[PDB]
């Protein structure tokens, strides 16, 4: 149900924990910040709209910018914490919170800018960008800037340690304590990679298993691309191993790009695991059950980012995918709960 | 963990 | 609905992750191993009933200290985990998974000693109890043993360190990114302390801000225990404060007892971390106190009402001269 879905996905920012973690992402809340303020020459004096304003903070970072005017709007509760923030800075002269749904807010003008951070995990859990180009199109001036400008989608086939070294635990309980549970192994491997969840984890470098390739981007200008979004986001990778390892499957995560204004050199805000950890962590993708790779072993397949039947906010990804000389095989994954 | 579980 | 409610439950032990997370936690399970081993006197030629196998692992302990024979009995799916375990092992001769719920399997005979790992979060979060106590009745001869045979409970007022920082979190905001956030913390306590769940997280003795006390014994065998278990377990309390500090709320633990052939297994924030964490409760918001403020109380736990097998805790206090209050929790999801 919509009015039950929407309002309670609206009540979950209602709650102070996932603003602190949000704001307690330096990597994100300070790629904003300096996104913002790299963008200084086409905000100073200027009006923004900021979509899904949280608790204000990056619509104060707009204003601190030198913006004119910002209208701060934001569907959830928290907008009353917002205003308070907002009045605490000094800045409500300037910086209007506006609550409800971007879809139906009414602006007095359009503005020069539009900022806002939509992205959930796999980059589109939650389904926010459609709002962030509906409101574009109705809101944005023709040639207005939008923060970020861009998204882009990034797979490599991973090694989990951790996973690794859940999956050994049950040939290490006979040092232990002298109880052989080996056998356990197989029954664990089905219940932590047999299912068809997207598993949300922190990865590292020692995980990545090929060079991590871009399979799909997102230019939040282009027209077309709401209509993609309903028909499926991603796209075809090849790549081949490093090394040898039990490949456990893939990770999939992003990165979003702000423009680099007077100084010509964008901002690069990356959620990869070869960069510092974020809140978004990576995406990940396992098979049903390990496959070995070695040096030079080709893997290939498609990813597609849907929404789910169920629920147009829970990601969806359609999994096609072919290890060396494998068959090619097939896993349909929803966002974990 | 829980960004836009709701 | 109770069937469908058990089993939900039973499901939720077939999988994995449960199951190495207990037997990962490595003071419970050398814990169990060294009270089921030391009692190997009063093993050796016996026979066992476990109730709640699981994967089988303290079935074993029991052949280890010389059982003659172990029933294994498990409600959950992982019983056929367990069965593979005890042939690895090479026991298939003389440990026994039967599956299914204690209370209806038939067991070919009476049993010398009944070994469970049945405590939950505060002890009596998930009701298993009453199964191990109606295996007892049906099961256990005369005089028999039961490993552990007691478990008592904890309270201590606490200061939750990890709660402060997350409540102060949103004044350090300014010297992170130059926004002024601190009048969000009345939002955020409201938010982490408002509420009427129990919430299970582990603490230090840097926490404790009284002496513990125990306020109840439930000694197993003890006639009528499951219809205390149903009334509510629980008692009163007293203390006096260490020194100043926010006072959050309480936390309660347990610790149960294997006869001593004592060795006692405890879940303190003052002892080595277990999985069972501690089980807090958090006052609607700080209150401070100071070196010798007086806190009394009663806590009871009781099954909620809604959900026979989902913990509920009474809380009555009185923080110095102030008002007494009273706070009405139930397990978090």
């Amino acid at each position: 149900t919509k009015s039950e879905r929407d309002q309670l996905y609206y009540e979950c920012y209602s709650d102070v924990s996932v603003h602190e973690e949000m704001i307690a992402d330096q990597v994100r809340t300070e790629a904003y910040r300096l996104g913002i303020l790299k963008n200084w020459a086409a905000l100073r004096g200027k009006t923004v709209l900021d979509v899904g304003a949280g608790t204000g903070i990056l619509s104060i970072f707009c204003a601190q910018a030198g913006a004119r005017r910002v209208y701060a709007v934001e569907a959830s509760a928290i907008w009353q914490q917002a205003r308070e923030v907002v009045r605490l800075n000094g800045l409500e002269d300037r910086v209007h919170v506006l609550p409800g749904p971007v879809e139906t807010v009414e602006l007095p003008e359009r503005v020069d800018a539009i900022v806002s951070e939509w992205m959930g995990y796999g980059l589109l859990h939650e389904s926010m960008l459609s709002s962030v180009l509906h409101a574009r199109t109705k809101w944005l001036k023709e040639g207005g800037l939008l923060l970020p400008a861009s998204a882009e989608l990034f797979v490599a086939p991973i090694s989990d340690q951790m996973l690794e070294w859940r999956l050994g635990f049950w040939s290490q309980v006979k040092q232990h304590y002298g109880v052989d549970m080996s056998c356990m192994e197989s029954f664990a491997t089905r219940c932590l990679m047999g299912h068809s969840e997207i598993v949300v984890q922190d990865l590292s470098g020692e995980d990545v298993l090929a060079r991590p390739q871009r399979f799909a981007q997102l230019e939040l200008a282009r027209a077309g691309l709401e209509q993609e979004l309903e028909a499926g986001v991603g796209g075809r990778f090849r790549c081949s191993c490093y090394g040898s390892a039990p490949l456990h499957g893939f990770a999939v995560w992003f990165q979003v790009t702000f423009p680099g204004g007077d100084s010509e050199k964008p901002l690069v805000l990356s959620t990869s695991p070869l960069h510092p950890a974020t809140h978004w962590k990576q995406a990940l993708l396992y098979l049903n059950e390990p496959v070995p790779v070695e040096q030079d072993t080709d893997i290939s397949g498609e990813i597609t980012l849907l929404p789910s039947p169920d629920n147009p906010r829970r990601l969806r990804i359609l999994l096609r995918y072919k290890v060396g000389d494998h068959e090619e095989k097939t896993k349909d994954f929803a966002m974990e709960d | 963990s829980g960004x836009g579980k709701g």
